[PDB]
Formats: C-alpha cells, structure tokens, sequence
C-alpha cells in the first residue's frame, strides 16, 4: 500500500532553478525521517540532503551546500528540493528515500543496491 | 527486464480476481465457528487447576 | 521503451481494477461482528518454570511434537535441547557457527535444524546418535543470511534467507529443490501450514506472500504495511493470517475473502514487535514487543486480555505448544520462561 | 520409571560441566565486530580471525559476503565490546557514505551502548595527495575553510601544516558526528594508521580495556 | 575496633563504681 | 564477690588454728578475716602484716606497696596499722549506649526492607555485606542484653565473630572494585567462591585463636575487660590491617578514577569519592592510634552506627536497576 511518486525534472540550462516535489501515500507521513538521493551515471548511489520529522534538524553534504535548500509538509504528504545555480555534475536521477521505521534518528536508504521505500524518480538534465 | 516481473504480478493478481472472494463477516463468521468448536479443550481459555496441569 | 511504459500502465490499470475489486467484495467490517460476542476482558498467567543456563541472548525457539521437548538458540554457539515438565537439559549441542538466528524441531523428533548468519543450514540427528552428537547434514547454497527454517516433512526443509530466494531443500542431496523468488528485501520469517501444501512469507518488502509447495509461484501478495514484516504465523486450518510488523501494527490476513481484515494499533505502543504466534483458539493472538514485555491481545475483539511481564530485555521469539498447555517466550536474558 | 530419570540427572549433570566449561571459554574471548568500507585496508589492521595479546584473545568477527543491507543484522552484533571502523583518509569521494554511515551506527536504537574505535587507514596516501595539490577539500567540503589546526596536534617532522590541517579536519568531523548524541555511555576513540605498521593490534587491546573499565565503572555510578 | 573499645571502657567503669561502692558500704 | 575470698582465706585460718591447735599452746586471738583482708593467729603482743588484696589496682594503681599490721590482745583483735584505703561522667556513657542503641536499630530496620527489595554478580558481594550489617547489629543488642557464666563467654565469643567478619567485609568489597578496575579482563567467578572463604573463614581462625588463646593466659570475667594487649590484638591487628590496606585500595580507585575524568571536573570528582566512603569505610582511618577516646568513640559509634542506613539509601534504594525494578511493580 505505502507508494511513492516524483515530480519535477528535464533540462535546464546552468545557472537555473528546480522545484522537485516528491508525493507520497499510504502511511503515516509525520513521524519520521526522509532524504533526498541523487543517482549520477557512472556511479553508485550517493546521499544528497537530510530532514528529520519536523523540520528541526535539516543538513545538506557534499557540494550541494547552500546552494539547494530543502523542506517539508506534514499535512499534504510532500518533500520540497528548491535547487539554485545547477552544474554539468547534478546530471542525475532523483530519488525521494525514506526511513525504514519510525521514531528513528538512524537511515540506512541511501546506498542500497536496491531498496522497497523509494520512488522511481524524476531526472535532472543540463543543457551544453 | 520488467516483462518477467510485470506478467507474474498480473498472473498473481488475476488468481486473486479469479478465487471467489466472500464476505467479511463470512470470514468473522468462520474464526467463531472454530471459536466455539476449539473453546472447550483449550488450557489457554479455559484456566486448568494443578492435579491435571502437568506444568506445576 | 515506450511499449515497456504501456506494459507498466497496463499493469497500473489491471491493478487499479483489483484493488478496486478486492474493496467491492468487502462491505462490512469486523468491528460488526464484536457486537454480539462475549470477551474475555482480563485473563493473566504465572510464570511456571524457567530454563536458565544460556551464556549469551536467546535469539529463537521451537516447540515439539509432544509438547514437552524444545530447543533453544543461543547466541554464543550453544543448541540445547530442553524437557519443560522436569525441566532439565536433554542435549547440548555445540555449533561451528556462532551466530545462529532460528531453529527448529523434527516431526518425528529426530531431527533438528540451525539456521545461521555463515549461510549454512546445518541439519543435526538426534535420535539414532545418542552419544557424540555431530553434524548429519550441511545445506550449503544460499549468499545471504538465513532467517528461518521450519521442517516440512522430515525430509523437506524450508529455508528463509537474506537474498530474498526462499528456497525449499531436499536433505539426501544438498541442492535447491524448489525455489519461489519474487520479492526485493530482506526476507524474515515463513510458517508452514497444516497441510504442508501452502506457506506464508514475509519480508522486507512490507508485503507478505502466500505460495504453494509444488509448483513453485507466487499465489497471493498481501500488503498494507509500513515497515518491515518481523515475524508471522498463521491459522491452525489456513485461512488467517497473523502478520507482526515494525510499525507495532498486528494485522490479521484473510485468503478467502483476500482483504485485509483486521488492523490493530494503540497510542502507548511505539516499540516494534518482534514475534507474534498465536493459539489454538481463534481468540488469543500473542505479541512480543521491544518494551520488554508479552502482550496477550484477543483476535476478533481488539481489546487487552493482558500483559506478561517479566523479561529482563527484549523479547525475540514466542512459541505456543501444539496442545496449548503452555506458552513459552525467549528474550535476549539468556533465560526461557514458560507460562501457564 | 524413576531409573531413567536418574540417568537423566547424570546426564543432566553431565551437560552442566559441559556449560561451565563453555561459560568460561566464552567469558575469556571479547568478541570485536570490524565492518568498514571497502578497499580501505580492512584486513590488514592486524571472517573469524582471532589475535592474542598479552593472554587475551580477541575474536574479530569481520563480515561479509552477505547483501549490501545492515539493520536486519546488524542488531545481532550488541553484545560485542567494541566496533572497529576503517575507511580510507584519502580517497574523498567516499568520506560523506563514511559519515552518514558511523551517524546511523552512533544512533542505532540497539547499538548505542556499544562504542565504535577509530582506524583512519591509509594515512601517508592523504599526505602525498595534499602535497601533491590536484585537488581541495574544498570541491568536497564547503567547510575547510573556517577550521585551523587544534593545540593537541601533534605535527609529524618533515609534515606541512597543511597535512595537520587537513587530517585533523577529518578526525574533527567524525569526533563532531560523535559528541551530538553521545551520552558518557559510549565514546569514539580515534587514530591514525597506515597499512605498513603492525602496531595496531596493542591500540586494539589498550582501547578495549578502557572501554571494560568506563564499562564497570558506570555500574557504580562513579563516572 | 569501635566497639570493643566502649565495651571495654564502660565495664571496667562499672565494676570500678561498684568496687567504690562496696568499699562505701563497709568502711564508710 | 566478697564471700569467695573470705571462703579461700577462712579455710587458710581454721587450716592454721587447726595446725597450732595440736600443740599444747594455743594463738590468744585466733585468725580472722576482715571485711577486706585476713590475718595470720598470733599470741599477745605480736604484730601481724599483710599486703593488700587485688582491689588497689582499680583504687590505686601505682604502687605495685601498701602493707598493712595488725596487732592482738588477750581481749581480742587489737587496732590495726593505717588501713589499707590509707595504706595502699555517666551521662556520657549513657549517652553513646543510647546513640548507638537507635543507631543500630535503623540500620537493622533499613537494611531488611532494602534486602527484602535487593532479593548481578555485585549485588552478591552487596548482598552478603547486608548480612554482614545485619549480624553486626544482632550480636551487638544480644551483647548489651547480657552483659548490662559460660552462656557469658560464648556470646562475647560470637560478638567478636560478627565486628570482626564486618570489617573483613568492607575490605573484600574494596578489593573486589579494585581488582576489577586493574585485571579488567579476566572473569574469574571462581574468584567468588574464594571471597566468602576469606570473609566468612578468616574471623573464625582469628576468634578460635582469640577464644583458645583466651582460656588459657587469664581468663578474667566475662572476657571484656581485655587487659592484656598481646591477646587483645588478635582480633585488633586483622581489623587494623584491614582499614589501612582498604585505605590504600582506595586511594588506587581515586588515582585511576581522575586519569580517566581528565579525558565541571572537581565537582564530579568530589561527589564520586562521597559515595566511596560509606562503602569502603574510609571513615576508620581517622583514629587508628587510647588517646583522644571521647572523640573517638562519638565519631565511631555515634555516627558511624548509621553507616548501615546510609549504606542502605545510596546502594539500593537510589542507584540503578532497583528503580526499575520498583516501576516493574508499580506500572
């Protein structure tokens, strides 16, 4: 029952700005973590941006620092990823991850070959 | 790829809309049923005094 | 590409037109048949015996034929082989592989079974090697860990494992006999069903899976869940299916009318449960909980028939005999406690 | 037949000098769960391989093989005495999957008592790469420049003061993911090795015994 | 030792209060 | 006390009157026994002596010496020579016997209720000096009882048994936290079935010695004036060994506590050597040298009798799994 769809994507010249919107149903949405994972081609899988269940606790790693700006809405069942000034390097697939169990301030979804609480994503190109 | 995966969940979903699916409350009506034929011989339900509880 | 799109909203569609389907053959709920029910309100047991002698955690546990035997699973290496009525060690069984995770007990008595994390079900006689137990039968193959082992018959074995594969084992050669992949995560626990001919799956996936034992497909996939399936098992005639969860929500399962039917949660309970096997009668259901204590719950009236505390740590696995005499639970203590 | 009830009594008997023997064997080794990333020099900071010192044998229970998912069983390793960690203080492109990961094993619900050591591994390769100057901290870690070195550095002769910048930023940021939720229960004891030293195995005796002494100690609330 | 210390003080007291006692009594 | 000597010295005079009373001539005074010594028979105009009797050595003691003559007379016993009481405070007693006396009394009372809740491996080491405490407390009213006889001795006999078991007690539980803090791998439990061999198999060698040593080599009274320092210090010397060996282990705990608090810090450190006293018994180490006796025996029996209780509130009633285990009955 739990499903997760994503919203957002295509090309978009460097220097833009993205709005990804990622829409979940059939659990409980408030009461725990969530991230944002990029897939870039080539490589694994790597962990973008954090927020815990609230809002009080958000971190953003790697290069992306600053420069994207993420949040969250408990009531209509939504993750939000504002993106400025993108680079030939975020060509990538975007997935929405979630927590495997609540009340946790632990998350091992990222680096998974394969995973059952992630959507299939939207995908975030660059023009050259 | 998905081809494998997509015609066995369509075979493992049409069987489930090709079984006569019944009632919940036959389903109810069913767990009360073997509740009253199994409450009787339960030690679990029915509390049991030492003489014949082999666990004292 | 785009024919392969069509194919998955096709199947979106087909799905869409069951899962609206399933709803339209279930009007009612099970909160109007409680009406008209007498409950059970309060029911508690004493602590009877406690097996004590385990050097590490107690990880699982599996009851026998004629309810008096059991064997439990330590942690440090160590099989052993209780009699709850004198309460006293049968055999001690040590072990090549430290970390065990799920044993279980022969039809016949003869056999047992350890499921480890070093991916070898290892196969032990009993009966016919009275002195210098050893090792009968490895069943190598899996990749993965291996999450549970029951005895089909007391030459088929069904063996859970880490790579989602679920296979079922013939022991005269040591080779996968039947195989029933399908899932995506880790698998946790099966229950075999009366009539050997079906069983149950539950996995990382939040989804359980019924299969048959011969052909080898899945026949049913049930969901609903919000986390991981820890552990279930399931009606004493195959037609209920008790699914213990990590979102502390025990559902009740029906293949007959193939919906969902029952769902229980409660607002002071967020520890997950970690086994739920459940009584001869179709009232008591048991759960074992992360906040160290067992809680007795009454299937069609969801109300509280009671708590069984006691343990020292959490809760792993739970066993109810085959006659009902008695009800066993094993926590990471070291110490097995049965309750009747 | 109360005869074969004594038989089982000596049988019984039997099993329980079997289990005293087996309670002291297991209270003698100190179980030690080493995970890491790979190719960072894991298996030669000396499955199963068991090292003695000082006439203490430590049963390091390396893992692998299985899938590339903890949390079914990783709550199966709480009994350890510690968590040996190694990841590569080189290679930057896989230190955030390293931080993320030793954040999730802080903050386990079943693993917090268990306290993790510290092996950065692959130590003289981080000093060749910021010798050599390819490529900064910077493109990675938008935080190297508000940090200088600490007073407790202890500069190797013959070392930039970028090297000791450098390499106790990493230190800093892994001992920063452990002051957040760390209790005075479990601690994160750093260090510095290469893959060349055969030291290691002395650091490994001397941090678990810190760890059993804090251990004993918080049992009579002294500490 | 605290104890044997005031048991050994208080009976050495007290048969000295009653050997002054019984040298009261007779010689006056 | 007056009519056995009287007894031993008339049966001297009629042994003497009946030895000169064979003779044709016969002592003018026989002998007799006064109300504190005796005299020898003698004829008229002789003069009798005698030394004085054992009661100067509590009137006083320093001149061991008075000699006491006595004269006769055809009408009788004539005047004697200077006599021999020529010749040769409570309120603070009462007051440490009734400190002392409730002291104990809420000390037994605390630590049956605390070891009523109490029944680990340190909670076997905790639960045997709660039986320590318990017997100490026991054998002291049974003493106070009897004495304020050879049911006399023997209950002096059991009440150096238990004071000397308890302060065996507290140092085995010292050792028992140094020697984990030091060897802190090793479990050898095997090591528990040598502690109750070392305190409770040791105070009996020490008070059969005590006893033994006791019956021969004067025994005096009830065995409580003790009179003799070479068979006191057989139950003193292990006591005092043991406070001062304990006083050691405790400082080795406190060095090894700050190397591992310097990683506020002198107010942690302060409250972990606060809660070390009761329980090593440190408070000892005070007074180890019959001088300054007031002071020392208010301080360890006045404040020290309630180190039972105060043992009682921070080892069970406060600290640890005993809350939980009172949520496991109150929840």
């Amino acid at each position: 029952q739990v499903q997760l769809q994503e919203s957002g994507g295509g090309l978009v010249q460097p220097g833009g700005s993205l709005r990804l919107s990622c829409a979940a149903s059939g659990f409980t949405f408030s009461n725990y973590k969530m991230n944002w994972v990029r897939q870039a081609p080539g490589k694994g899988l790597e962990w973008v941006s954090d927020i815990s269940q609230s809002g009080a606790s958000i971190s953003y790693t790697g290069s992306v620092k600053g420069r994207f700006t993420i949040s969250r809405d408990n009531a209509k069942n939504t993750l939000y990823l504002q993106m400025n000034s993108l680079k030939p390097e975020d060509t990538a697939v975007y997935y929405c991850a979630r927590c495997p169990a609540p009340f946790t301030r632990d998350c091992f979804d990222v680096t998974s070959t394969t995973y059952a609480y992630r959507g299939q994503g939207t995908q975030v190109t660059v023009s050259s | 790829a998905s081809i494998a995966q997509a015609r066995k969940l369509v075979e493992q979903l049409k069987m489930e809309a090709n079984i006569d699916r019944i009632k919940v409350s036959k389903a109810a009506a069913d767990l009360m049923a073997y509740c009253e034929a199994h409450a009787k011989e339960d030690p679990l339900l029915t509390p049991v005094p030492a003489s014949e509880n082999p666990f004292r | 590409q785009s024919e392969l799109d069509q194919l998955r909203q096709e199947a979106e569609q087909l799905k869409n037109q069951i899962r609206d389907a399933r709803k339209a053959c279930a009007d009612a709920t099970l909160s109007q048949i409680t009406n008209n029910i007498d409950p059970v309100g309060r029911i508690q047991m004493r602590t009877r015996r406690t097996l004590r002698g385990h050097l590490a955690k107690i990880y699982a546990m599996h009851w026998g034929t004629d309810s008096r035997l059991l064997v439990s699973a330590s942690q440090d290496g160590k099989l052993i082989i209780w009699d709850s009525y004198t309460t006293n060690k049968v055999h001690a069984i040590p072990l090549r592989s430290s970390w065990v995770m799920t044993c279980a007990y022969a039809p016949s008595g003869n056999y047992v079974a350890c499921g480890g994390l070093d991916n070898i079900c290892s196969i032990y006689n009993l009966k016919t090697r009275e002195g210098n137990v050893r090792v009968s039968r490895e069943l190598a193959g899996h990749t993965g860990y291996l999450s549970c082992c029951r005895f089909l018959d007391d030459n088929q074995i069904v063996t859970s494992s880490g790579d989602t594969t679920c296979a079922l084992w013939d022991i005269e050669t040591g080779q996968q006999t039947t195989t029933f992949t399908g899932h995506t995560g880790d698998v946790m626990s099966l229950s075999l069903a009366p009539d050997t001919r079906l069983f149950v799956s539950g996995a990382c996936d939040a989804s359980a899976k019924l299969w048959d034992v011969r052909e080898g497909m899945c026949r049913q996939t049930f969901t609903g869940h919000e986390s991981d399936i820890n552990a279930i098992c399931f009606f004493p005639n195959g037609n209920a299916f008790a699914t213990g969860s990590d979102d502390a929500t025990c559902r009740l399962f029906d293949l007959r009318a193939d919906q969902e039917l029952m769902t229980y949660s409660h607002d002071n309970i967020i520890c997950g449960i970690t086994s739920v096997s459940f009584s001869k009668s179709g009232r008591l259901l048991l759960a074992g909980y992360d906040d160290f204590n067992c809680n007795v719950w009454d299937a069609l009236k969801a109300d509280r028939a009671g708590v069984l505390a006691g343990h020292d740590n959490r809760v792993s696995c739970l066993g109810v005999t085959d006659d009902g005499m008695a009800v066993a639970t094993g926590s990471w203590d070291s110490f097995l406690k049965i309750w009747n | 037949q109360r005869n074969e009830e004594k038989a089982q009594r000596e049988a019984n008997k039997k099993i329980e000098k079997q289990l005293q023997k087996d309670k002291q064997v297991y209270r003698a080794t100190h179980r030690l769960l080493l995970l890491g990333a790979d190719n960072s020099g894991k298996s030669t900071i000396v499955f199963e391989t068991k090292f003695q010192v000082d006439k203490v044998n430590f049963h390091m229970f390396d893992v692998g093989g299985q899938r590339d998912e903890r949390r079914k069983w990783i709550q199966c390793f709480n009994d350890v005495t510690a968590i040996i960690f190694v990841v590569d203080s080189s290679d930057y492109n896989r230190l955030q999957e390293a931080l993320n990961l030793f954040k999730s094993i802080w903050n386990n619900r079943w693993l917090r008592t268990i306290s993790v050591i510290l092996f950065l591994n692959k130590q003289d390769l981080l000093a060749e790469k910021v010798l050599a100057g390819k490529s900064k901290i910077e493109d990675y870690f938008p935080e190297f420049a508000r940090y200088t070195t600490p007073e407790d550095a202890t500069p190797e002769p013959g070392e930039d003061p970028r090297v000791t910048r450098a390499k106790y930023f990493i230190r800093d940021e892994f001992l920063r993911i452990s002051t957040a939720s760390g209790d005075g229960r479990h601690y994160c004891y750093p260090h510095f090795t290469c893959a060349v030293d055969t030291e290691n195995a002395r650091r490994i005796f001397n941090d678990c015994r810190d760890i059993i002494q804090r251990m004993h100690l918080r049992q009579y609330e002294l500490l | 030792h605290s104890d044997g210390i005031f048991t050994d003080s208080y009976s050495r007291y007290r048969k000295q209060m009653a050997v002054k006692k019984y040298l009261a009594a007779v010689l006056g | 006390i007056f009519k056995k000597e009287q007894a031993m010295c008339l049966e001297k005079i009629q042994r003497a009157n009946e030895l000169m009373g064979f003779n044709d001539s016969s002592p003018g005074c026989p002998g007799m026994w006064d109300n504190i010594t005796c005299w020898k028979p003698a004829h008229v105009g002789e003069m009798v002596l005698v030394s004085c009797p054992e009661l100067f050595r509590i009137f006083n003691p320093d001149q061991v010496m008075g000699v006491v003559s006595r004269n006769c007379t055809e009408d009788g016993w004539s005047e004697p020579f200077p006599h021999y009481f020529d010749a040769c405070q409570d309120y603070y007693y009462l007051s440490v016997k009734a400190l002392y006396t409730v002291g104990y009394s809420t000390s037994l009372v605390t630590l049956t209720t605390a070891m009523v809740i109490l029944c680990c491996t340190r909670n076997f080491i905790h639960m045997n000096l709660f039986v320590s405490f318990m017997l100490r407390a026991i054998s002291v009213f049974i003493k106070d009882w009897i004495l304020y006889t050879v049911e006399c001795k023997a209950v002096m006999v059991f009440f150096h048994y238990c004071v000397v078991s308890n302060y065996f007690w507290l140092f085995i539980e010292g050792l028992y936290l140094f020697t984990l803090l030091v060897e802190t791998f090793f479990p050898e439990r095997r090591y528990f079935y040598w502690y109750t061999i070392i305190g409770w198999g040791t105070p009996t060698v020490c008070v059969t010695v005590w006893a033994t040593l006791r019956l021969y080599f004067d025994d005096t009274g009830c065995w409580d004036m003790n009179d003799s320092t070479a068979l006191w210090w057989v139950i003193k010397g292990p006591v005092v060994g043991s406070i001062m060996v304990n006083f050691v282990l405790f400082i080795g705990i406190i060095v090894i506590l700050v190397q591992k608090l310097q990683s506020s810090i002198y107010l942690r450190l302060a409250r972990s050597t606060l809660l070390l006293i009761p329980l090593f018994g440190i408070h000892y180490t005070v007074f180890a040298f019959n001088v300054s006796k007031r002071e020392r025996l208010v301080f360890e029996l006045g404040l020290g009798s309630f180190q039972g209780f105060v043992v009682a509130v921070l080892y069970c009633f406060l600290n640890g799994e005993v809350q939980a285990e009172i949520k496991r009955k109150w929840r």
